[PDB]
RNA sequence: AAAGUA
RNA sequence: CGCGGGGUGGAGCAGCCUGGUAGCUCGUCGGGCUUACAACCCGAAGGUCGUCGGUUCAAAUCCGGCCCCCGCAACCA
RNA sequence: CCCGACUUACCAACCCGAUGCAAACUGCGAAUACCGGAGAAUGUUAUCACGGGAGACACACGGCGGGUGCUAACGUCCGU
RNA sequence: CUCCUCCUAAAGAGUAACGGAGGAGCACGAAGGUUGGCUAAUCCUGGUCGGACAUCAGGAGGUUAGUGCAAUGGCAUAAGCCAGCUUGACUGCGAGCGUGACGGCGCGAGCAGGUGCGAAAGCAGGUCAUAGUGAUCCGGUGGUUCUGAAUGGAAGGGCCAU
RNA sequence: UGCCUGGCGGCCGUAGCGCGGUGGUCCCACCUGACCCCAUGCCGAACUCAGAAGUGAAACGCCGUAGCGCCGAUGGUAGUGUGGGGUCUCCCCAUGCGAGAGUAGGGAACUGCCAGGCAU
């Protein structure tokens, strides 16, 4: 199954970003669409979120699943995030690939400010 | 003569023998021969009881053995003094009070309790007449 | 006991070596890492050296 | 006769070092093992020989977490 | 591509007809044609193995994969990790050309030849054929053969069964006997 | 040079 | 009993050490020389290695038992 | 000739059901013992550290838990 | 006769016998570091040579495999399998702790300098761990801002590496 | 406010299997192409990219159902600390602790944060 796969891909460093502590920066991508999420250290609570099912970006873009969708959604969800003050933040690319669509959101969001 | 066919490991420390025994029921037959006391069967005995309970029955109806001799006892041979453990001699079962040792069915009560009286006349152990219960 | 002892020796020409062992039999070629050298405090080449 | 028996390792000294609700300081010792019997939480560390050790100071605790029910050891802070 | 547009066209819809199914998505497919060679003499002569590999690439028009063994089998003669065989995996465009030169011209082609077993489906709707002498395709020159091979060809089919498996094998005419 | 027996 | 060494075509003996089908001499069989036999000459066959288990992808081989044989030793009072 | 067709004195692996056994078996699991914390009473500080002086390093039997021996020894070797 | 693993060993540690069983006196510049990826045995069915067992395809199964070498404890986030780049198998130190009569032996975050892999968080001071070993003396070789029997040197000595 | 879906967690079988049914507006999935970013020790299978014609077939989610797995008393039994006793290899008495297995029974999980769709 693929996302079984997937899952024991992320496994090992979703469990090493848990004992650091960190904030995550989780991104989840499907051949439709792409999301983001900025979770606080309890693994828990969402502090912002950012997709391409949201109207207000998806409004602005010609296709939701490719890498200028992907750019967008790195760009509001730092921007979001620099609005309620978090700065620092680790990158859970969640066993996807770090590449295509989840590098150009990365390169997005470390281009409007987030720190990682 | 009964021995396991292979073990893993050649010999075994002296243990004990407390408790009550588990498989105290007859769970095969109509009949069984029970154990009252504590001890230890031979494979040598357990034989010898058997030959006498099915001579007895003229080798008809069906015998169980519910007891099978897979401790070896190790002794040192005449005139030796240490050295290490001595040499499997024979095979045991370790017995507890309530051990049910032998089945019978197909035969008459009479017959069994005639049978079963001949056997425990070769075992070292108090022993007692036992029939199957519904529950 | 086939692994024989061998010096590493340094390329900054401080004199520094290591020391470790190796297969002469299976692996004749000379063996050649980037160490650290704590005289000139840089990695640099090191080459393999008889023990001595 | 002789026996070809007779041989024997000295004993390794492992086992739990520091028990649940004892007060460590940081680098202690919890326990010594053979590979992960118990497995490293928060604020411990599992050395090159799978010693836990505190990494902060504060209280031993033992907890089963997880999916196989597995055991852990971390450090509350104090 | 001739026969991929031809099962596209006019295969679904008989299928669709037979079995009764609900769903287009459930019309078994044509997932890949895989071709393998057993070459259990390259241990004495790896050239042998390189040949072998040659003839698939020629039959084929990809690449092969050597493979290896498993395991040591003291029977063969082989160690773990000993190439003893070669492989080629066909899907999409290659695999509907694959399928169209073997069914149109190597399979009558094979000498003696009376139509290919039915029986030869492994209970879930995948076919496995032996072909003895790898001459029968016309990209494998008579002339310049230094020893005869043969293969073994499946075709792996999403259908379920061999009643399906048999029925979209016989929808682009497979010589059954 | 080496050739026993019936 | 203890310590060693062994057991492999019909006989005597190699190979074993160090894992990948095992040989020599005599003997046997068929042919040849002879009136015939012997001697001699030519050709061929014959053992999965004492018995079991274990290791190994694979054991005549390494390891552990069991049987038989040989050589030393089994003593001081 | 290739096949095959029956039958078992039969032996029966795997699996299913039922019955036991284990120091070097464990999908369970005590009592005690041990480590740590808190509290009262009691106890001639009974605790720890440093320093002056030693003796001792042949132990015995009895109870309990065991190895060995024959669940032999006023036997032998450990634990308490 | 030293070392390692199990049991005896009485659910913390330790615990004897000419008690019961097995191993070591190494291997590896990758079999080490890191990044990315992956998942076993066995059986059934179909398939050229090909057979009980080679390679191929599908299914069952779920670690019954694997681990450089004994045994135990571990291992899927794999510690098991594959590949790219590499030298952290770094140098100086070290809060604290374990274990020893002692000599010693072990675990260790973190600090300074310099480094490899990664986009990055990070990981790396050898290897899944526990055997693979030998005090001191006497000398050998290289280095050295130490010493240098009147003084300058030198010899010899010290210190550091071996 | 309710229903449905996705992501990240809590928890770690009362939560997992099996069997039956059911869902496509959205979401998810399969899916359509691949010259390209990237990729196959062969293969666009996987990974990756560009998309949206089709289908919920598979997968997934949801609902139902004890054939299993799983959980599980009460009582009794085993063992056992301390003190006492016997016919002492093994047991009994007083007191304290008290299983395992099995029985009755339970059982087709529960829940936090954020986001989206629909009704309202
Ligand atoms: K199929
Ligand atoms: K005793
Ligand atoms: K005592
Ligand atoms: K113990
Ligand atoms: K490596
Ligand atoms: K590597
Ligand atoms: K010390
Ligand atoms: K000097
Ligand atoms: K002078
Ligand atoms: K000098
Ligand atoms: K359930
Ligand atoms: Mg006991
Ligand atoms: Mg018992
Ligand atoms: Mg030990
Ligand atoms: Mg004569
Ligand atoms: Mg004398
Ligand atoms: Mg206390
Ligand atoms: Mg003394
Ligand atoms: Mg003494
Ligand atoms: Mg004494
Ligand atoms: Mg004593
Ligand atoms: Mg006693
Ligand atoms: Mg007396
Ligand atoms: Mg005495
Ligand atoms: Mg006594
Ligand atoms: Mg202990
Ligand atoms: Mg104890
Ligand atoms: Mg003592
Ligand atoms: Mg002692
Ligand atoms: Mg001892
Ligand atoms: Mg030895
Ligand atoms: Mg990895
Ligand atoms: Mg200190
Ligand atoms: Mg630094
Ligand atoms: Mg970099
Ligand atoms: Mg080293
Ligand atoms: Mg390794
Ligand atoms: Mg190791
Ligand atoms: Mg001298
Ligand atoms: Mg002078
Ligand atoms: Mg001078
Ligand atoms: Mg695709
Ligand atoms: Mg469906
Ligand atoms: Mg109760
Ligand atoms: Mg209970
Ligand atoms: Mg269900």
């Amino acid at each position: 199954d693929k996302k079984s796969a997937r899952i024991r891909r992320a496994t090992r460093a979703r469990r090493k970003l848990q004992e650091l502590g960190a904030t995550r920066l989780v991104v989840h991508r499907t051949p439709r669409h792409i999301y983001a999420q900025v979770i606080a250290p309890n693994g828990s609570e969402v502090l912002v979120a950012a997709s391409t099912v949201e109207k207000a970006i998806a409004e602005q873009l010609k296709y939701t699943g490719n890498k200028d969708a992907a750019a967008a959604v790195g760009k509001a969800v730092a921007e979001r995030a620099l609005e309620k003050g978090i700065k620092d933040v680790s990158f859970d690319r969640s066993g996807f690939q770090y590449h295509g669509r989840v590098q150009a959101l990365a390169d997005a969001a470390r281009e409007a400010g987030l720190q990682f | 003569m009964l021995q396991p066919k292979r073990t893993k490991f050649r010999k075994m420390h002296k243990g004990r023998n407390r408790g009550l025994a588990q498989g105290t029921d007859v769970s095969f037959g109509s009949f069984g021969l029970k154990a009252v006391g504590r001890g230890r069967l031979t494979a040598r005995q357990i034989e010898a009881a058997r030959r006498a309970m099915t001579r007895a029955v003229k080798r008809q109806g069906k015998i169980w053995i519910r007891v099978f001799p897979d401790k070896p006892i190790t002794e040192k041979p005449l005139a030796v003094r240490g050295k290490g453990k001595g040499n499997v001699e024979y095979w045991v079962a370790l017995i507890q009070p309530g051990k049910v040792l032998y089945e019978m069915d197909g035969v008459p009560e009479e017959l069994a309790r005639e049978a079963f009286k001949l056997a425990a006349a070769k075992l070292p152990i108090k022993t007692t007449f036992v029939t199957k219960t519904v529950m | 006991g086939i692994r024989e002892k061998i010096k590493l020796v340094s390329s900054a020409g401080t004199g520094h070596f290591y020391t470790t062992t190796k297969n002469k039999r299976t692996k004749p070629e000379k063996l050649e890492l980037k160490k650290f050298d704590p005289v000139v405090r840089q990695h640099v080449i090191y080459k393999e050296a008889k023990i001595k | 006769g002789s026996t070809r028996n007779g041989r024997d390792s000295e004993a390794k000294r492992l086992g739990v070092k520091r028990f649940g609700g004892e007060s460590v300081l940081a680098g202690s010792i919890i326990v010594r093992q053979r590979g992960t019997k118990f497995h490293a939480g928060a604020n411990v560390g599992c050395g090159r020989d799978h010693t836990l050790f505190a990494k902060a100071d504060g209280k031993v605790k033992f907890e089963v977490k997880g999916p196989k029910n597995r055991k852990f050891i971390s450090i509350e802070a104090e | 591509a001739k026969l991929h547009d031809y099962y596209k066209d006019e295969v679904v819809k008989k299928l669709m007809t037979e079995f009764n199914y609900n769903s287009v998505m459930q019309v078994p497919r044509v997932e890949k044609i895989t071709l393998n060679m057993g070459v259990g003499e390259a241990i004495a002569d790896k050239k042998l193995l390189d040949n072998a590999a040659a003839d698939l690439a020629a039959i084929s028009g990809q690449k092969p994969l050597i493979t290896k063994a498993r395991k040591s089998v003291a029977g063969f003669k082989i160690r773990q990790g000993y190439p003893i065989g070669c492989k080629v995996t066909l899907r999409g465009e290659r695999m509907w050309e694959f399928f169209e030169r073997l069914i149109t011209i190597a399979v009558p082609r094979i000498r003696d030849f009376r139509g290919l077993s039915a029986k030869s489906f492994d209970g879930r709707g995948n076919y496995s054929m032996g072909v003895r002498e790898q001459i029968i395709f016309p990209e494998i020159d008579y002339d310049k053969v230094d020893r005869v091979r043969g293969l073994d060809i499946t075709i792996t089919t999403t259908a379920k069964s061999d009643e399906e498996g048999r029925a979209l094998l016989a929808a682009f005419d497979f010589p059954f006997r």
